[PDB]
RNA sequence: AAACUUUCAACAACGGAUCUCUUGGUUCUCGCAUCGAUGAAGAACGCAGCGAAAUGCGAUACGUAAUGUGAAUUGCAGAAUUCCGUGAAUCAUCGAAUCUUUGAACGCACAUUGCGCCCCUUGGUAUUCCAGGGGGCAUGCCUGUUUGAGCGUCAUUU
RNA sequence: UUGACCUCAAAUCAGGUAGGAGUACCCGCUGAACUUAAGCAUAUCAAUAAGCGGAGGAAAAGAAACCAACCGGGAUUGCCUU
RNA sequence: UUGGCGAGAGACCGAUAGCGAACAAGUACAGUGAUGGAAAGAUGAAAAGAACUUUGAAAAGAGAGUGAAAAAGUACGUGAA
RNA sequence: GCGGUUCUGACGUGCAAAUCGAUCGUCGAAUUUGGGUAUAGGGGCGAAAGACUAAUCGAACCAUCUAGUAGCUGGUUCCUG
RNA sequence: AUCUUGGUGGUAGUAGCAAAUAUUCAAAUGAGAACUUUGAAGACUGAAGUGGGGAAAGGUUCCACGUCAACAGCAGUUGGACGUGGGUUAGUCGAUCCUAAGAGAUGGGGAAGCUCCGUUUCAAAGGCCUGAUUUUAUGCAGGCCACCAUCGAAAGGGAAUCCGGUUAAGAUUCCGGAACCUGGAUAUGGAUUCUUCACGGUAACGUAACUGAAUGUGGAGACGUCGGCGCGAGCCCUGGGAG
RNA sequence: CACCUUUGCUGGCUCCGGUGCGCUUGUGACGGCCCGUGAAAAUCCACAGGAAGGAAUAGUUUUCAUGCCAGGUCGUACUGA
C-alpha cells in the first residue's frame, strides 16, 4: 500500500510561494522558506553549496541600480549636465 | 541504543496534560489581611466535575475587600459541601467543615 | 481552487498570456534563429507547481 | 511629429498641465480607435509626448525647490548629492586637512626640503 | 464595459466616470479577468442612455 | 530453377562520424577600487502598431530629459525625406528625472493584493461618519531639545 | 514655597547612524572525519573543510618590555637563504 | 587576490572537447523540499526559399524554374559505420 | 464503512513497483475519517514488528569534506628485432 | 573495462491490443465513416447511481468559430488535441472579524555567534469618555479604568436575500419585482410631562413608545452520545374534479 | 387564430380532499450511560446602580412609526475523476 495507492493521498501543500525569493519553497507551518531563509534577515547561503550560491548571486539579475555604478564611478561620480 | 521511552516524556511533547476541559487550578485565596486577622465569608455558588481529577471543585465566591467586586475561587469540595453553604476563610473562622483555618 | 488567492490567480493569469506559439513574422528576421516556442507549457503534459 | 522639450521650457506651470490634459484626452481617443483599426502607430508618438511634459514639469518644480533651500544647511534628501553610501560617509576635505597645533608646528619648522646631488 | 485600472476601486470608477463623461451612475461590477486585467459593468441612470454615451466616445 | 540466406559493388536509405569552420571556453599577465535606509543584491507583476522568449525598461514602462554624431529603422506596417537640420536612430554618451508591488524592508499584518492611526486638503448638511487626492507613523544607538520621575539629594522658604 | 544638582525616563522631539549584499584575497572565533601509521587509541590529515562574526582596496603588522653575545645590529612586510 | 570593473596575451580546447552553458542555460525538465539539471552550432555570395503546368481530396509527385552546384530544397556544408 | 484469512486462485515484461476475483475478519466503539496543529535523524514516533519517519530505515533525504582508503575484482590503445 | 555518450539490429510484423453484459439499421456530412451528427431500435447504471452539487487539487480543461501534421497503443470528418477568440458582475455567498490546539515579537535572561528561552513575565509597558472652548478640533477643563503585541478555522463562533426571468459559456452576484442588516445623518407624526422621566393586571405578566453615566451582576454566544415516544416539513401512497 | 414574421396574438383552467410503526430530515419533552460528565473568544442584550440632565405655555423622547445617504477590497468559469 505503500506505493501507488498512498500517492493518491497527496493533495496538501507543504510549502507555498515565497515572497522574498518567488520559489514555492515558504513551508507553511514553520513560517520560513527553505531556500532563502525568509523572514531571517540574512539570506540563506552555504559554501557547501556552490552551485546555490551561483543560482541567486548578482548578476543573475537586473541589477537595477548597480549595473549604472561602473559607469558613474568611471566619471567621477559628476553632478551637473553637459553643457552645449 | 536509542532513546527509551522514560526519556522521551521530559521533551514534552506528546506527553504533556490534556487541559482543555479543566476548571483551572483549585487554589484557597490569597492570603491576604482579612485571612490573617479575621475571617471573609464566601458563598458555594456550584459543584461541578473537573476533567481529569477525581474529586469534585466547589466554585464559591467572595466579595473583594478593595473594590466592589465579586471573586470566584476555585476550590477542592470536601465531603458534605454543598451549593448555597456559606464558607468562611480566615484566623478568625470556626471549627467547621469547609471552613479554612 | 474555486476559492483562490489572488496571489495564486495572478500567476494564473501570467500563464494565460505566456501560452501562444511564436508569432510567425519573429522567423522573417534579420539572423532569427529561433525556430519555435521551447518554452510552451500544456496542462495535461506540465503542471505549474503553483 | 511630437512635442519637444526645448519648446516646453518657455511655457508656465499652468501652460503646461493644461496641454498635459490635452494629451491625456488625444491618447485615450487613440485607444478608443485602436480597437477598430489593425494597426494605429500614432499612439506612441503621444505617449511619449505625455512622458516629455511630465518630465519638464517635475524639472521647474525641482529647480524651484532647488532655489528655496539655496545655501541652507539641510535640503532635501532627493535633492542631495547620491555619489556612494560609503563616499558620503567619508570625512569631508575639512575635516580630513585638521592637524593639532603640535603638528602644524613641526610642518613648519620641518617640512620636506627640495634638494639634490652633485 | 470598461477595462480599469487594477489599483481602481469602485468609487474611484463612478467618480471618473461622471467626470470624464458628464453621465451619471447608477452602480458599479467589477471583475478582475482571466488575462490579469479589471473590467467595470457600469449601469448609467435611467436620464442617460448608454448606447448615446457610447456612440459620442465613439465605438459601435 | 526460383524464393530464401550470405558476400561484394553501384545508386538510394538510415544515422550523424570525419574534414574544414568558430561573436564560446580556459589559462597567464597588466591596470583599477566603485553596492546598500538618498532603499542594495534578489523577487513578483507589468510595459511595444503587430512578442512567447532573451535583452531593455517601470503606469513618464523595449523608454523621458541632457550631450555627441549627422540620416536612418527595417520582418511587415506606418511615418519621414525643410534631412543645408535645436535633427533620423532598437545609434553613442549620460551629469537630469521617472522608478508598480516587494525585498535589509521600516504603521501592524501577509497561505490575506487583510486591518489601522496621524496631518493637510476636496466632496457628501460633517471636529466625531463615508469617500477621493497629497504627506506621514519601525527598532537599537549617539549628540542635543523639551516635558518629567525619585525624602537620591542641596539650598531656600513654610 | 521657589530654584538647583545627581540619577533615571518619554516624545512621529532636532540632526544623524547600524543592519542586508558581495565575499577571490584579509582579521578573528569555532571546528571535524575520511585519510596515513600497512591493525589502532596518542599522533597524522589540520591549528584544514564545513559553521559564525568583522573589514578594505588591499587587509593585517609596524616604530622594540626586539635580535643578539658581535668590532654588535636597529619599526613592520615580502622574496632568496637559513 | 579562482570576486568586481577595464585591458593585453597563449607551442591551450575546437561543439561527446572547452565552463554545466558557442544556441531565448542555471534555461527546459525532475523533486513536497534542500537541491538536481540536460540536449541543442554550419543552405547559399545572395533567398535568388522553386512563378507557371499537370496528377492527386490533400500531404505530395512529375515537370518547369532559381543557383556555380539542388549529388546545396530549410527533414538544408561534407555526409563514415 | 474499516480490515486483509484462504484459494498458497487471477496476474506475475501486470490494469497495478502490491492490483483483480471469490472467500473471509470487524461493523456503535480501545470505532472510522477530513482539516488544523505538535514531535526531526543516534533524533522522532512505536497496544513493540526493529515497525514507521514521502516507492528510502538494524539510523531518512540533500550538498560538501571526496577523485575518501582498498594487500581485493575488472580493464590498460602501434610494428618489427 | 556488466566501460561513457550517441546511433542501430536480430528477436518480429512476433508477444500482444481478451476485466467493467452490447450492439444494430438508415440518413446526413465527408476524399474517406465499425467509431462524427440526427433518427430508429436493443441494452445498461438502477437514487450507497455511470444522476445532480461541492471541499482539496488542477488552471482555462468551460464556450464558440476554424480545424487534423502530431496526440486519443485500431480509426477519426470527432476531442479534455491544434489555431483564434469569448467568458467568472455580490452591502446580504465566502474570505475579511473571533478565538482553539498551537505559532510568536517586545521587557528581560542565555549564547563566541547563526540565535535560544519565555508570552505576562523581577518593565516607569496605555487609551478612553463627557463638557466645551467656541481661540482648536490639540493643549486646556474635568473624570474613568489599566488587563499585556500579533498570527492561528473558505467544516468551529459569526450582522443581513428571496422568488421569477435571462447566456454559446455567469448568476442566491445580471434584469424585474419584493425584502433585510450595519454604519451614518435626521425631523415629522405618535408617545410622555404642571403628580416632571407611561399606564394596565390580585398575579404569572401586558403594551407602539415610556430618561438613565461610572461601576457591578446576570444571560445569550455555548456544546457528549445512545434509546424509544410526540409533533413539523419534504417525499412516498391514495380519492374526487378540470386539462 | 397568426407563420421559413422581433417571433407572436387571444382565451381557458391552475380546484377540493384522505391516509400512516412509511422514508429522509428538523425538533420537543424525557430516559440510559461514565474513575469519560462531553471548547474558547469576539459579539449582542438585560438587570442593579442613580451620575447627570429635563417642563407650562412650553419642555423632554428615535430601544414606537415613517422618511434620507452609503456599504470598499479579493474569490466566483469548469472538472471533482
Ligand atoms: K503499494
Ligand atoms: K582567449
Ligand atoms: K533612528
Ligand atoms: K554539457
Ligand atoms: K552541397
Ligand atoms: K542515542
Ligand atoms: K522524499
Ligand atoms: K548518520
Ligand atoms: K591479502
Ligand atoms: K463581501
Ligand atoms: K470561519
Ligand atoms: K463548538
Ligand atoms: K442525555
Ligand atoms: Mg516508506
Ligand atoms: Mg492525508
Ligand atoms: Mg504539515
Ligand atoms: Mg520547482
Ligand atoms: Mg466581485
Ligand atoms: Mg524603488
Ligand atoms: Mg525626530
Ligand atoms: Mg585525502
Ligand atoms: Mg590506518
Ligand atoms: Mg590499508
Ligand atoms: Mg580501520
Ligand atoms: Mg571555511
Ligand atoms: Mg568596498
Ligand atoms: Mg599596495
Ligand atoms: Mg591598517
Ligand atoms: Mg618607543
Ligand atoms: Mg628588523
Ligand atoms: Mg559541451
Ligand atoms: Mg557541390
Ligand atoms: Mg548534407
Ligand atoms: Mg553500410
Ligand atoms: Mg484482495
Ligand atoms: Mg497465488
Ligand atoms: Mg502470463
Ligand atoms: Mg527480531
Ligand atoms: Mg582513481
Ligand atoms: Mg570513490
Ligand atoms: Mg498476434
Ligand atoms: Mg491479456
Ligand atoms: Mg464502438
Ligand atoms: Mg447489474
Ligand atoms: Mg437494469
Ligand atoms: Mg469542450
Ligand atoms: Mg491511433
Ligand atoms: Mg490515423
Ligand atoms: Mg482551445
Ligand atoms: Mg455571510
Ligand atoms: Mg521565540
Ligand atoms: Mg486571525
Ligand atoms: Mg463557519
Ligand atoms: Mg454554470
Ligand atoms: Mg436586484
Ligand atoms: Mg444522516
Ligand atoms: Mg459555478
Ligand atoms: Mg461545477
Ligand atoms: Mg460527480
Ligand atoms: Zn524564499
Amino acid at each position: 500500500g505503500k506505493g501507488t495507492p498512498s500517492f493518491g493521498k497527496r493533495h496538501n501543500k507543504s510549502h507555498t510561494l515565497c515572497n522574498r525569493c518567488g520559489r514555492r519553497s515558504f513551508h507553511v507551518q514553520k513560517k520560513t522558506c527553505s531556500s532563502c531563509g525568509y523572514p531571517a534577515a540574512k539570506t540563506r547561503s552555504y559554501n557547501w553549496g556552490a552551485k546555490a550560491k551561483r543560482r541567486h548571486t548578482t548578476g543573475t539579475g537586473r541589477m537595477r541600480y548597480l549595473k549604472h555604478v561602473s559607469r558613474r564611478f568611471k566619471n567621477g561620480f559628476q553632478t551637473g549636465s553637459a553643457s552645449k | 541504543g536509542r532513546v527509551i521511552r522514560n526519556q522521551r516524556k521530559g521533551a514534552g511533547s506528546i506527553f504533556t496534560s490534556h487541559t482543555r476541559l479543566r476548571q483551572g487550578a483549585a487554589k484557597l485565596r490569597t492570603l491576604d489581611y482579612a485571612e490573617r486577622h479575621g475571617y471573609i465569608r464566601g458563598i458555594v455558588k456550584q459543584i461541578v466535575h473537573d476533567s481529569g481529577r477525581g474529586a469534585p471543585l466547589a466554585k464559591v465566591v467572595f466579595r473583594d475587600p478593595y473594590k466592589y467586586r465579586l471573586r470566584e475561587e476555585i476550590f477542592i469540595a470536601n465531603e458534605g459541601v454543598h451549593t448555597g453553604q456559606f464558607i468562611y476563610a480566615g484566623k478568625k473562622a470556626s471549627l467547621n467543615v469547609g471552613n479554612v483555618l | 481552487a474555486a476559492q483562490k488567492s489572488f496571489r495564486i490567480k495572478q500567476k494564473m493569469a501570467k500563464a494565460k498570456k505566456q501560452n501562444r506559439p511564436l508569432p510567425q513574422w519573429i522567423r522573417l528576421r534579420t539572423n532569427n534563429t529561433i525556430r519555435y516556442n521551447a518554452k510552451r507549457r500544456n496542462w495535461r503534459r506540465t503542471k505549474m507547481n503553483i | 511629429a511630437g512635442v519637444k522639450a526645448y519648446e516646453l521650457r518657455t511655457k508656465s506651470k499652468e501652460q503646461l498641465a493644461s496641454q498635459l490634459v490635452d494629451l491625456k484626452k488625444e491618447l485615450a481617443e487613440l485607444k478608443v480607435q485602436k480597437l477598430s483599426r489593425p494597426s494605429l502607430p500614432k499612439i506612441k508618438t503621444v505617449r511619449k509626448s505625455i512622458a516629455c511634459v511630465l518630465t519638464v514639469i517635475n524639472e521647474q518644480q525641482r529647480e524651484a525647490v532647488r532655489q528655496l533651500y539655496k545655501g541652507k544647511k539641510y535640503q532635501p534628501k532627493d535633492l542631495r548629492a547620491k555619489k556612494t553610501r560609503a563616499l558620503r560617509r567619508a570625512l569631508t576635505k575639512f575635516e580630513a586637512s585638521q592637524v593639532t597645533e603640535k603638528q602644524r608646528k613641526k610642518q613648519i619648522a620641518f617640512p620636506q626640503r627640495k634638494y639634490a646631488i652633485k | 464595459v470598461f477595462q480599469v485600472s487594477m489599483k481602481a476601486n469602485k468609487y474611484q470608477i463612478k467618480k471618473a466616470v461622471k467626470e470624464l463623461y458628464e453621465v451619471d451612475v447608477l452602480k458599479v461590477n467589477t471583475l478582475v479577468r482571466p488575462n490579469g486585467t479589471k473590467k467595470a459593468y457600469v449601469r448609467l441612470t435611467a436620464d442617460y442612455d448608454a448606447l448615446d454615451i457610447a456612440n459620442r466616445i465613439g465605438y459601435i
